[PDB]
This record gives C-alpha cells, structure tokens and sequence, in this order.
C-alpha cells in the first residue's frame, strides 16, 4: 500500500492570498518522466471533480490558478489567487500501483472580516407537544469565524448531553457560517420549567448575546 | 457530454447484498478503466474496485476483497458492482468514475444504508418567528426520519435568497433530524407566505408546511 499523507489537514487562506496544500506518498509514484499524482477538489453534496492529472497536468475546463507539481514522493497543489468559491476540501490520488489510495484530505476555509452572529431562539411548536417531545432550536446565523458556542440554561441549569448542533458550509455568496443548535426535551420535563435560553459567546460580539423565552407567554 | 447514471443505492439489511450501476454517454475512449469510490458519512474518499480498461484484471480494497464483483457490460456501456454480507461499516456514498490518466467523470453519487432499522417518515414542524428589530427569521424542523436523505425547499425553489438548510443530525435514537431556516423582511410576514416543502423520499413522504407567527 502507498500511504498518502496529506497536510495541513484544515487551511484558512484570504482570497488573492497563496494556498498550498502538500502531499507526500510512502514511496515513489514515477515511471519516466510521469508522476501519477492527481488533485481533486469536492465541495460538499457533490462528486468530486478533477484539477490535476499526472503530477501537473492542469485538467481542461479548470482554471490556471491552480496547479500541481513534483515528483517521486512530495507533491503540491498551489492556488494562486484564492478565491472565495474554492471552498472545498482537496483530495490528493496515487494511480502508480494497486490498491489505488487517496489522502486524507485539506480543509480549505476562506478568509474574511469578523462577522456577529444574528441570534434567534425558537420555542417548540404545540404541533409537537401533543407527541412525546419539545424540541428547541438556538439560530446562530451568518458568522465569522466558525467557532462559536452556543450555552443552553433551563432555569438556569446548563444544559449538556441533550443539545445537538449543525453548522452550514461556508457561503461562498459572503463567506459566513450559520449554525442550529436544538435542545431535545421530554414533554413533562418541558412543562416543569419556565425559562428558556441560549447564550451565544462569539469572537464579533463584545460579550456574550442571550436569547431566551418564557414557556406560555407570546 | 460524457455523463455517467448511478443506480441501484438505498437501504439494506446486515448480511444482505447489493448490485450497483452505473451507465455511460460517448466515451468510449478505450484506454479508460472503470473504479468505484465511497464516502462514509462524514469522511474522506475510500476507493472500493477496479475493472481494467480491457475486462482482464479487476481489483478491490482488503476491507471489501471476497465480497465484492465488479464487471462491465461493453455492449450496454454499463458497469456493476456487486457486494455481499454488508455491515454497516460499508454505510455510504457510492460513487462511480471513470477515465484515462485521473478519474475525470463522475456520477453524482448513490447512498447506501446497511441498518435493520425501519424507515420513517418526518414529522415537520415549524421554527415560527416573533412577535418580535429590522430582520426577521422563520424555518422548518424535520423531525424523525429514516433513512437519509431529506430535501427542503421553499415556496416550490421560488425563494432560494437567505435560506439556510443545515446538515441532518443523527439523534440518539437513530433517527435523523434537521432544520431549515430563512431571514425574511419582517415587513413582508404580513403580505407573503412562506411554505417549506419537504420529501423524504424513502417513505413516500411529501409534506408542505406553512410558517406563519405565534
């Protein structure tokens, strides 16, 4: 087996910044002057799609920003310029000798300015109520950067265990993140308590913005 | 152009087995050999099979050797892969490539869900705004479906500008679950309706519901 390791394993990069994501095999993937090292880039609900091809061959239809290099065991994939649509996670492959392997894949974020939160809290729907369940979602939407947490209290006991959350790809239309995190209940263990709320504790906002309500009241 | 169509994914039981397809259009080059690629949930790429360009010689990853056939009918332009006694360690998105040099052309990819676990439908319950400052915000929660996958859209893809659909969320039961919201003008609640659509195909499921405050 040739063990492709791939680094870095995450790269926030700016766009019109140098994004260079290497890939070294355990051994060499030559014969002649050919080096059977391909890149390819999926973006997430996708297939993915080929960049480059035996080393360096930019693959038609893509752009001349990216392009690969190197040979027997240190590979490179550069972009330059970055752009904000080249969200994605980039995937080196060995096509030398079988079992044919890839990497294990770079995390490209882009980079841009620090962006809030805009935080609303939902309350559950008598819809479900009437079932076993009361499910609560905390909105945290259109962010940056990605890290944030989110801080459930029910009458003022912090929640753990029974919140989980999701986050968007990166938007690529502005660049930020948005984020649910929902708060799983029991109906008698939701009509035991009176308030509800998530404090959300984010870079952009200059302390932490709760959002809450009060089971009944509008 | 050059496409390639997956069929045969869905949902499995443990042991049983599954026979996957992909067809093609105008390539026919003939120096390209036909691989199998999947994706865990959650995880990088894996590659599965080969079949030479030529019939002679296939070949298969040692998590999958012995239980797998992977043949191409060149008359149809049509590959198969045949898998048995499947776990749910072969959970996942099959894909289908082909080409000369890299893996060029891509199918769109056909999920796979190795689990003795029932399908069910969702239940779709709204995320209602206030009541309320400029800026309003409204979704839908898809509560309690199996297996993936789920689509949202709203008002029939009519409004596609400040909707977020997050990534399903597998619960503690097993079950699935997710939201999807959208940032509306609050001076609009009034006047325009806002109706996710929601179809869990598995079950047959097909649900529009309406978002309105209170």
């Amino acid at each position: 087996d040739i063990v492709l390791t791939q680094t870095p394993l995450t790269l926030p990069v700016s766009p019109g910044q140098r994004a260079t994501i290497s890939c070294r095999a355990s051994q060499s993937v030559d014969y002649r002057g050919y080096s059977f090292m391909q890149w390819y880039q999926q973006k997430p609900g996708q297939p993915p799609k080929l960049l480059v091809y035996w080393g360096s061959n930019l693959e038609s239809g893509v752009p001349a920003r990216f392009s690969g290099s190197g040979s027997g065991t240190d590979f490179t994939l550069t972009i330059h310029p970055v752009e904000p649509e080249d969200f994605a996670t980039y995937f080196c492959q060995q096509s030398y000798s079988t079992p044919w392997t890839f990497g294990g894949g770079t995390k490209l974020e882009i980079k841009r300015t620090v962006a809030a939160p805009s935080v609303f809290i939902f309350p559950p729907s008598d819809e479900q109520l009437k079932s076993g369940t009361a499910s609560v979602v905390c909105l945290l939407n259109n962010f940056y950067p990605r890290e944030a947490k989110v801080q459930w209290k029910v009458d003022n006991a912090l929640q753990s265990g029974n919140s989980q959350e999701s986050v968007t790809e990166q938007d690529s239309k502005d660049s930020t993140y948005s984020l649910s995190s929902t708060l799983t209940l029991s109906k008698a263990d939701y009509e035991k308590h009176k308030v509800y709320a998530c404090e959300v504790t984010h870079q952009g906002l200059s302390s932490p913005v709760t959002k809450s309500f009060n089971r009944g009241e509008c | 152009q050059v496409q390639l169509q997956e069929t045969g994914g869905g949902l499995v039981q443990p042991g049983a087995s599954m026979k996957l397809s992909c067809k093609a259009s105008g390539f026919t080059f003939t120096r390209s050999g036909m691989y199998w690629v999947r994706q865990r949930p959650g995880q990088g790429l894996e590659w599965v099979a080969w079949i030479s360009p030529n019939g002679g010689s296939t070949d298969y990853n040692d998590k999958v050797k012995g239980r797998a056939t992977i043949t191409r009918d060149t008359s149809s332009n049509t590959a198969y892969l045949q898998m048995s006694s499947l776990t749910s360690e072969d959970t996942a998105v099959y894909y289908c490539a082909r080409g000369w040099g890299g893996m060029r052309y891509w199918g769109q990819g056909t999920t796979v869900t190795v689990s003795s676990a029932s399908t069910k439908g969702p239940s779709v319950f709204p995320l209602a705004p206030s009541s309320k400052g400029g800026t309003a915000a409204l979704g839908c929660l898809v509560k309690d479906y199996f297996p993936e996958p789920v689509t949202v859209s709203w008002n029939s893809g009519a409004l596609t500008s400040g909707v977020h659909t997050f990534p399903a969320v597998l619960q503690s039961s097993g079950l699935y679950s997710l939201s999807s919201v959208v940032t509306v003008p609050s001076s609009s609640l009034g006047t325009q309706t806002y109706i996710c659509n929601v179809n869990h195909k598995p079950s047959n499921t097909k649900v529009d519901k309406r978002v309105e405050p209170k």
